[PDB]
């Protein structure tokens, strides 16, 4: 007969200093908090294919309904809901006409396919905006459904595109045209390969605000926020690649209550274990990675860094608390916390078909504690969990901090993601990506990334 | 000149529209009225629409659809619009909006088509603009803005009918309590009586090797079935800790801490919980760390154990409902149960593949919500149950852990109101929810998991 406790849904802010929970009604109604004068969109892609981007971009303006609109909401139309212009009008695009494509496709191994593959698109992209003084706000890459079809089960695309251009520091948004024009997309009988007629508005609301947040434009931050605090959490990565195993490689991510997080690289170290699983840093990069992170945080907001909430799926020795100690000034708190999802804790309904709330909390003790970040949404009347929720299990591994004070920043912290317009993501934003930044990261081991926000 | 905008609609069908143009307005100033915003009222209601018609109201603009074209409330009160406009010679004071893009002039009310319509069905926001400087251009009064009145308004009416309410109730978790534990716990120093090189695991009562010791809930002459030679053992070196002692904590010593006790005592209960499967006519299935156990077609009467299928056909093939256990002791000891789906041709023989098994394992749990997952794994758990409300664990001969079939019954203090059966779509948009970009790697989803 345990205790359970509900923490309040942390409100997000918007334009005009407004509130309110829902992303996309936010949006819809008060537009992003800082607006820009227009988005001077490039698009690479086939002639099919700028056809699909001109399309897109018209039916972006007339709105656009789901099936249902309670869980999924209305599309207002790009100036209704963000205050500024984009169409086919406003157009830089690079002819990479699929002569070029087919020669291109001549290759049988996978990986060396998307890689050539990605290196054309980069040097189209980079000469395109290097050789002229046209500003394009964003590089809308359209990546031909064949291309895709045939080179996905590094392998995968973005990682690797995202790591040159963040080399060469250049935003881009990679987009497919089934995900823009798949009523054109058709099986052997006719029926739609991916069936959106039910999602259109969400699949437009997404893309929109991905879109939106290329641009430089920040869509929203978290209104209720501490006053001068950061939340510096932490990723891995394995570097299979090696002969040796120990080598891995580690990204620091900086989040202030804007949003959009600053990656600091981490340089190649031997810290996978294949024994326990759980990688541990050298106390002499990880004492420089955490001296990055400050002067960052230092330089950006004059003032040192208060909260480096090293979340992770992992555990810290001793060692690396001491140098994270040692490099922190004696006025701040350090604070390490070990979130995971792998603890079986489902908490099954008495009676009826629809799951627990997201938000509802378990204390174990004053490190421990369930959150349950998935589930049955009383706005939404949905479940964001397909199946019965399982709560994530955050676990405070070092450090001094209240636990329901972390329950309430981690759950804001989820509720902060651009990439997709959605009410919310079970897991963190700071993890949201650690598969996605890890694979960045190991597409570009040996190049220099200096500190750069989270659109590259 | 008068005090307030108005704006009917056909509010059973275009809804989205309104409510776009009714924030947007109330948000720049502009003080609207629609029966949007009066949700949860209306028995006069026409009586009040026209009032508000009559004299509280500078202007009418309305919708042009096709649902709305022919609709009675629609048309009457764009009659008395027609009234008041006569009445007033403002020719503006009634406004279409061609949202609708397949209304041609031919179906357009006969006072309708003669006027000039401002186009929304381009794009809201042109028309919006188009509104505003025809607002300014004959001094249509206007507030500064304030979209604090537009998110009062907003979380008021579209959202006071779907928030968690404050009502305690209470759910059901798979954390199965343990009833009671052997006496003792015993550390047997065989040396050499029992052999290194020999895996441990693998005796038929639950023992793991700790160091040159032997650890286990079974007695020193107990285990003098299967292997030999060890009833010379005596009594006296072998060393015992009282179960309730070194669960508590309070016991610590400089042969075992508090620390690795727990985590020995846990690798014995999973030990035990797999042993005891064994003889439960269930068969089992191997998985990364633990193994599942599951029931056999014709097994049971039609598959079904107390009006619960828990194994069912599915196009070419059949699934049967499973669980795994594996024990813990800080917060109290408690076994926790995961719940899996196995797939196999009728009744034996698993797919080999175990791509496809994991991958139509979530089209298989799709159509499955929080009944019939509760539901199935209590029915398990009671199948697995071997006397009234307990299940029994043999780790000794006269040694035997208990399991409380009822599991902890967490309750929280804030609830919700169910609505009605909304899912029957939700199973054809969750197959693609998360094909809003495809670019993610389902495969190396799945296996982040661990």
């Amino acid at each position: 007969m345990k205790e359970l406790i509900y923490i309040e849904e942390p409100s997000i802010l918007f334009a005009h200093g407004q509130k309110c929970t829902d992303p996309r009604d936010g949006l819809a109604l008060f537009g992003p908090l800082n607006q820009i004068y227009g988005i001077k969109s490039g698009v690479v892609g086939t002639q099919k294919g700028l056809q699909i981007f001109k399309s897109y971009l018209d039916k972006i303006q007339k709105p656009i309904y789901n099936h249902n609109n309670i869980t999924r909401p209305m599309f207002p139309g790009f100036e209704a809901v963000f205050g500024c212009k984009w169409e086919s009008q406003n157009i830089v695009f690079k002819e990479i006409t699929d002569e070029e494509i087919r020669r291109y496709l001549f290759n049988a191994s996978t990986h060396k396919r998307t890689y050539d593959l990605v290196t054309l698109f980069n040097d189209k992209i980079i000469t395109a905006n290097k050789n002229d003084e046209e500003r394009v706000d964003v590089w809308f890459v359209i990546v031909p459904e064949e291309i895709y079809k045939y080179c996905r089960p590094d392998a995968q695309f973005h990682d690797q595109l995202k790591a040159r251009l963040l080399e060469h520091t250049i935003p881009t948004q990679i987009l497919r045209e089934s995900t823009l024009a798949w009523r054109d997309f058709k099986n052997t009988f006719g029926a739609p390969i991916r069936d959106f007629s039910k999602i259109e508005g969400h699949l437009a609301w997404t893309i929109s605000t991905a879109a939106y947040y290329k641009a430089g434009g920040k869509p929203w931050k978290l209104g209720d926020i501490r006053p001068g605090v950061c939340y510096l959490g932490l990723v891995y990565k394995k570097i299979e690649k090696s002969k040796n195993p120990q080598n891995a490689c580690c990204a620091a991510q900086m989040f202030l209550d804007n949003g959009d997080g600053t990656v600091f690289k981490g340089e190649v170290g031997p810290w996978y274990n294949p024994e326990k699983g759980e990688y541990h840093l050298k106390p002499k990069e990880a004492k420089a990675l955490l001296t990055q992170a400050l002067e960052s945080y230092k330089e950006q907001n004059k003032s040192y860094p208060k909260e480096v909430f090293i979340h992770a799926r992992t555990r810290f020795n001793d060692e690396e608390w001491n140098a994270f100690n040692e490099v922190t000034p004696k006025n701040t708190n350090l604070v390490g916390v070990t979130i995971t999802k792998s603890k079986p804790l489902k908490l099954y309904k008495t009676e009826g078909a629809f799951p627990i709330m997201r938000g509802n909390a378990y204390i174990v003790d004053e490190k421990k504690a369930f959150l349950w970040t998935l589930g049955f949404v009383p706005k939404l009347q949905s479940t964001l969990s397909m199946e019965v929720p399982n709560p994530i299990f955050i676990e405070i591994n070092k450090g001094e901090a209240e636990i329901q004070q972390v329950l309430k920043d981690i759950l804001a912290l989820t509720k902060l993601n651009y990439n997709a317009c959605i009410y919310a993501d079970g897991e963190p934003v700071t993890l949201r990506f650690a598969n996605k930044i890890g694979e960045i990261l190991t597409a570009s081991t040996e190049i220099k990334t200096p500190p750069l926000a989270f659109k590259y | 000149m008068r005090n307030k905008i108005f704006i009917s609609h056909a509010t059973p069908e275009d809804d989205d529209f309104t409510r776009w143009l009714s924030l947007k307005l109330i948000g720049l100033g502009y003080e609207v009225w629609c029966d949007i915003l009066f949700l949860d009222k209306g028995v006069d209601f026409w009586s009040t629409i026209e009032k508000e018609i009559r004299e509280n109201t500078c202007k009418f603009l309305i919708v042009s659809s096709t649902a709305g074209n022919k609709r009675e409330g629609v048309l009457k009160e764009l009659a008395v619009a027609t009234k008041v406009k006569k009445h007033l010679q403002d020719d503006m004071f009634i406004i279409p909006l061609a949202i609708d893009e397949n209304l041609s002039y031919d179906d357009i009310n006969i006072e309708i088509v003669r006027l000039n319509a401002i186009d929304f069905k381009k794009s809201w926001a042109k028309g919006l603009q188009d509104l505003l400087d025809a607002f300014e251009k004959q001094n249509v009064p206007k507030k500064p803005p304030d979209h604090s009145k537009s998110n009062l308004l907003y979380q008021q009416i579209f959202l006071h009918d779907k928030q968690a309410i404050e009502k305690e109730e209470t759910y059901d978790s798979n954390w199965f309590p343990i009833i009671s534990f052997p006496n003792e716990l015993r550390f047997h120093r065989y040396d050499w009586r029992l052999p290194k090189q020999f895996d441990v695991r693998t005796l038929a009562f639950p023992a793991i090797r700790y160091k040159e010791y032997l650890c286990t809930f079974a007695w020193e002459y107990d285990f003098i079935h299967q292997l030999p030679k060890t009833e010379t053992y005596n009594g006296q070196e072998s060393i015992r800790i009282s179960t309730s002692d070194i669960l508590s904590g309070r016991y610590d010593t400089d042969f075992i801490r508090n620390y690795e006790c727990q985590r020995l005592i846990v690798q014995l209960i999973n030990k035990a919980f797999e042993l005891r499967m064994k003889d439960k006519n269930v068969r089992e299935y191997q998985m990364s760390k633990t193994f599942a156990y599951w029931i056999e077609k014709g097994k049971l009467e039609k598959d079904k154990f107390e009006k619960i299928k828990l194994v069912g056909k599915q196009k070419n093939k059949y699934w049967h409902f499973g669980i795994s256990a594996a024990g813990k002791l800080y917060p109290s000891p408690v076994l926790m149960v995961s719940s899996h789906i196995i797939f196999t041709m009728d009744g034996i023989n698993l797919i080999k593949s175990k791509s496809i098994q994991h991958s139509s394992r979530r089209k298989q749990g799709k159509n499955w919500w929080n009944d019939k997952w509760r539901e199935k794994l209590l029915a398990f758990i009671r199948f697995l149950s071997d006397d009234q409300n307990a299940i029994y664990l043999n780790v000794g001969s006269e040694e035997k852990i208990l399991i409380s079939n009822k599991p902890l019954k967490f309750f929280g203090k804030m609830s919700y109101v169910t609505p009605s059966e909304v899912t029957l779509e939700e199973e054809s948009v969750l197959a693609d929810i998360n094909n809003f970009e495809e670019d993610t790697e389902d495969l190396d989803e799945l296996e982040d998991i661990e």
